[PDB]
């Protein structure tokens, strides 16, 4: 009879939206409930309204209260016994309020948070989704309001947020250690071999890519990533590569981070959206539907857009190596689309087999490290993710809870930990490089 | 951190209220008492005029949450942390700007609650809800220790003074032959360090009971500002929902001071207890133990260099999970030339501020950390780096100089436990008599 720790209510409100009581009702922009999730979950009253507006009223009181003590503006986390409440400022006055209902364990009536997702990474998760949301609508959310108007934002905001919260599992799932940082996931090979003059593995294949952005018209930058394995020639033909599941560490890392014309801050967004198509196949904002004419392709110029200050995206899909071809706003003519599709399938045809082995390159009983660089945002990761129901499921709950527990404490600087069954987590800072010499046994 | 030396001083109450609140606004620590109705009862660093205006928000915050069947637990905002404790009609809230975890404040606020209950028994505690007639100075001085660091309450244990097993046993025996039929349990203390314990066959001295006696006498009140022999009532959580238990406190003189604690469950036992001390002083002076107690108490906190030769460890701290007690090393070893009170106060506060993160790190929510190491390397000052280690059977803390590393502590930590284990009989009391 254990009740899972389902999400409670999540609200998006602007305190400066309404300065009067008649306009104070409209401060909420998006609201979610367990009942609201039910309609969207299958896809993948007046007194009720009073409680919604009243509860955010404390939040504006709470932030004003603590702002005057420590000059620290936000009351980031509100701790209760039934619902763990978090508060994050996304961009200069817009606040997201979330209430994670704890793991109800009726001991006839008991509570616990042994596996509830700790608030250290939801701020990273909510900022991820918000930055992911900003990748589909406008440059900045504040400027988005001035363009589309208040009424239009709610429809668009409800369209995306209801989708994300429909499956935002508030539990230690995936790779929380990588999720705490923003980061760019890098595969086993990581970034390709730089420079010309050495063969090595995966070195000269950048020149064709760095030359690709020159020959084809209006290409600003492309990124690739080995989410899948080589084409499986087993019994089943398709393997349904896009579908349910989660990204796998040390394997899903994006490669060929870019060439230019994309800021490192907004280069994280395109990779994160590129993560979504693999994790949520055919079901992502914009609804990517694969083209039957060319099976190794997706989306295609023929509405959808990416805001990095306005690149129209097209998706080239091999079983590994999802290609995010970012084309300019105007220069590619949509009329001549089919000619470019055949050329692109032909230009990128010889980059399937040589690139497959190239990315297969790899650089005290067991050691797992993790390198995060501040200025370039690259995330060289090795920590395995929690398996679904190399370790067992129960163990990684504690290991990934302790790894990010000490990260919040710090932010030389070396730290160390240990556990009864045997671990040695070391966080070290030196360019500032954050090495996590996580060991075991 | 920086303004700590001027932080402990009270509000001047000679300047306009505008910047008066600002002075209260930024102080490092805050302890508050507010009733279920929202009226603030006690505020330590602030007058009741200051707190009520600002603290009405908290009552407003909890009022919504209590209506929603959600007794609130605590906030956090950047550097400052807000902790809420629920005990009867009274609501306990603490504001901390230091790197203190919620568990640390829960223990600190729990001790404050115990003081209120120790003066007003549980049946009257709920019905009565100023109310805290004589505990105002008791609570105000207790919060001073928490700001100063409180290695005892933070660790939730008691100190001991270095007396050999035979010498300590002789004190217990001479403290037991002189017994009357109204000693529910009695204590002997010198400079805040427990010396001996006497217990009856059936009644047990719960270790949580001892912290009531020590906190109100040897840490906060200073034996209620001396005054000589005192006979005051008491309430104990073990002997709850009963009448005020009666405790006898008097200086054992003819820090240096040594005090004697005797407890009786009857009103008319004062003369017997007073006669009990009179026969006790004569025998202690006859043997000479009292003269020995002052010398050991005065020369407390043994030097770490004398404890361990050629060891660079700046400090030590130890605990035992069973038979709850607590040990320590020298504190005046930070800098011998330093004599002014301002650097020795910051030396203490920083020293426990080194352990304030460590205790939080070890005690987390089912995280099961065993060994914790860190390094608070200053940009230009020094390479002061902390240490740390633990066990389900005992707890150990350490501090090391710029010469650091795992071998920088494991070369010594494995034997500082042995020294505590070697000196366990002369530093920890297994039981009374």
């Amino acid at each position: 009879g254990i009740i899972p720790a389902q999400l409670g209510f999540l609200a998006i409100y602007n305190p400066a939206l309404g300065t009067t009581d008649e306009t104070l009702e409209d401060q909420i922009v998006y609201y979610a409930t367990a009942s609201t999730l039910s309609q969207a979950r299958r896809r993948h009253s007046k007194e009720e309204r009073h409680e919604r507006l009243r509860q955010i009223g404390l939040a504006q009181g709470m932030v004003e209260f603590a702002k005057s003590f420590s000059d620290g503006e936000p009351v980031d986390t509100i701790d209760t016994e039934k619902a763990r409440v978090i508060l994050v400022e996304v961009e200069e006055g817009w606040w997201i309020l979330a209430s994670i209902d704890l793991t109800r364990l009726p001991p006839a009536y008991e509570y616990s948070s042994r596996e509830v997702k700790p608030p250290s990474l939801l701020r990273a998760d909510l900022l991820r989704a918000y930055d992911l949301f900003l990748l589909h609508h406008g440059s900045s959310l504040s400027s988005l309001l001035a363009s589309q108007g208040r009424a239009q934002l709610v429809a668009s905001l409800t369209r995306f947020w209801d989708h994300f919260l429909a499956t935002w599992n508030v539990l230690l799932h995936g790779n929380p250690a990588c999720d705490v940082f923003g980061g760019i996931k890098l595969a086993a090979s990581g970034e390709l071999g730089i420079g010309v003059g050495e063969e090595e593995r995966g070195s000269g294949e950048r020149e064709v890519l760095e030359g690709l952005v020159e020959r084809v018209e209006g290409l600003v930058d492309v990124v690739v990533g080995r989410y899948g394995g080589p084409p499986s020639e087993k019994g089943p033909e398709e393997e349904q590569w896009l579908g349910l599941g989660g990204e796998v560490g040390e394997e899903d890392g994006a490669v060929f981070l870019g060439v230019g014309a994309l800021d490192r801050k907004s280069l994280r967004g395109v990779v994160q959206w590129m993560e979504e198509v693999y994790v949520w196949g055919e079901n992502a904002f914009g609804k990517p539907r694969r083209d039957l004419s060319t099976g190794h392709f997706l989306l295609g110029l023929s509405p959808k857009a990416i805001f990095v200050e306005r690149l129209r995206p097209v998706i080239y899909v091999s079983q590994p190596f999802i290609y995010i071809l970012l084309f300019s706003e105007i220069t590619p003519s949509p009329s001549t689309w089919p000619t470019l599709a055949e050329s692109l399938h032909a230009q990128l045809s010889p980059l399937q087999k040589p690139l497959l082995h190239s990315t297969s390159y790899r650089p005290q009983h067991q050691i797992f490290d993790l390198v995060y660089d501040t200025e370039t945002l690259t995330l060289q990761s090795t920590i395995p993710n929690i398996p679904d129901p190399i370790w067992t499921r129960v163990e990684a709950l504690q290991t990934h809870a302790q790894i990010l527990a000490i990260l919040s404490s710090g932010r030389e600087g070396e730290r160390t930990c240990k556990t009864a069954r045997g671990w040695w987590i070391v966080w070290t800072r030196v360019c500032s490089v954050l090495g996590h010499l996580r060991s075991v046994s | 951190m920086e303004g700590f030396e001027r932080e402990l001083d009270n509000i001047p109450d000679t300047l306009p209220d505008d910047e008066r609140l600002a002075l209260w606004k930024g102080k490092l620590k805050h302890y508050l008492i507010l009733s279920s109705a929202g009226k603030p009862i006690w505020s330590r660093h602030g007058d009741l005029s200051l707190v009520n205006s600002t603290m009405g928000v908290v009552q407003t915050i909890i009022s919504f949450y209590e209506g929603a069947r959600n007794p609130l637990l605590g906030f956090t905002a950047g550097k400052v942390r807000f902790v809420i404790l629920i005990k009867g009609p009274l609501y306990f809230v603490a504001i901390s700007r230091l790197r203190e975890s919620d568990a640390q404040l829960r223990a600190q606020l729990e001790a404050l609650y115990m003081q209120i209950l120790s003066t007003l028994t549980l049946p009257i505690l709920t019905n009565i809800f100023g109310p805290l007639q004589g505990t105002e100075s008791l609570l105000a001085s207790l919060a001073d220790s928490f700001t100063k660091g409180s290695p005892s309450t933070l660790l939730s244990a008691l100190e001991c003074l270095r007396l050999r097993k035979s010498q300590r046993q002789a004190i217990t025996n001479i403290f037991l032959k002189s017994r009357c039929e109204e000693l529910l349990y009695g204590l002997l203390v010198a400079g805040g360090k427990l010396v001996s314990v006497i217990r009856p066959r059936k009644h047990s001295l719960h270790p949580s009971d001892l912290q009531l006696i020590f906190n109100m006498l040897f840490e906060s009140g200073g034996i209620k500002g001396n005054g000589g022999e005192n006979w005051i009532p008491l309430c104990l959580p073990a002997f709850n929902n009963t009448g005020y238990l009666y405790m006898y406190v008097s200086f054992l003189d003819d820090d240096d001071l040594t005090a004697l604690i005797l407890i009786s469950p009857s009103r008319e036992a004062f003369y017997a207890l007073q006669s009990m001390r009179t026969r006790l002083v004569s025998q202690l002076l006859s043997t000479g133990y009292l003269s020995l107690i002052r010398s050991t108490a005065l020369s407390g906190r043994p030097s770490i260099t004398s404890i361990l030769p050629k060891t660079p460890l700046l400090h030590f701290l130890y605990k035992s999970r069973p038979n709850v007690q607590w040990c320590m090393s020298s504190l005046s070893s930070l800098t011998p030339p330093g004599a002014t009170a301002t650097e020795t106060l910051l030396a203490r506060r920083k020293l426990m501020s080194v352990y304030e993160e460590l205790h939080a790190a070890l005690h987390a929510r089912h995280a099961h950390l065993r060994v914790v190491y860190s390094t608070a390397d200053e940009k230009e000052g020094e390479g002061l780096a902390c240490l740390g280690w633990s066990t389900p059977a005992f707890e150990v803390y350490c501090v090391a100089p710029g010469c650091v590393g795992r071998a920088g502590m494991a070369r010594e930590v494995n034997r500082v436990v042995q020294w505590a284990r070697r000196e366990e009989e002369r530093l920890f009391i297994l039981g009374g008599g």
